[PDB]
């Protein structure tokens, strides 16, 4: 029950690392999904592969 | 970056290759010579489009 807005990651570079498995990058914004669950967490450098 | 379908502010602003694109990719460290001090401004690229 909101409004995402990702075309604040392309107009101001934040993240380093962005990918998308099951998903295109640039569609995010143009194709919207009902819930979205986010988890947020710390690792080791060689271990986020 | 470099490559075709790749997503980023370089395929996406200044430079890109076709999806279909047939070639070569090319690079190597220039590190010895193209830096100069603090930078080289002689090189200059599109951030924002």
């Amino acid at each position: 029950n909101c409004v995402a807005d990702y075309s604040v990651l392309y107009n101001s570079a934040s993240f380093s690392t962005f990918k998308c498995y099951g998903v295109s990058p640039t569609k995010l914004n143009d194709l919207c999904f009902t819930n979205v669950y986010a988890d947020s967490f710390v690792i080791r450098g060689d271990e986020v592969r | 970056q470099i490559a075709p379908g790749q997503t980023g502010k370089i395929a996406d602003y200044n430079y890109k290759l076709p999806d279909d694109f047939t070639g070569c990719v090319i690079a190597w460290n220039s590190n010895n010579l193209d830096s100069k001090v603090g930078g080289n401004y002689n090189y200059r690229y599109r951030l924002f489009r």
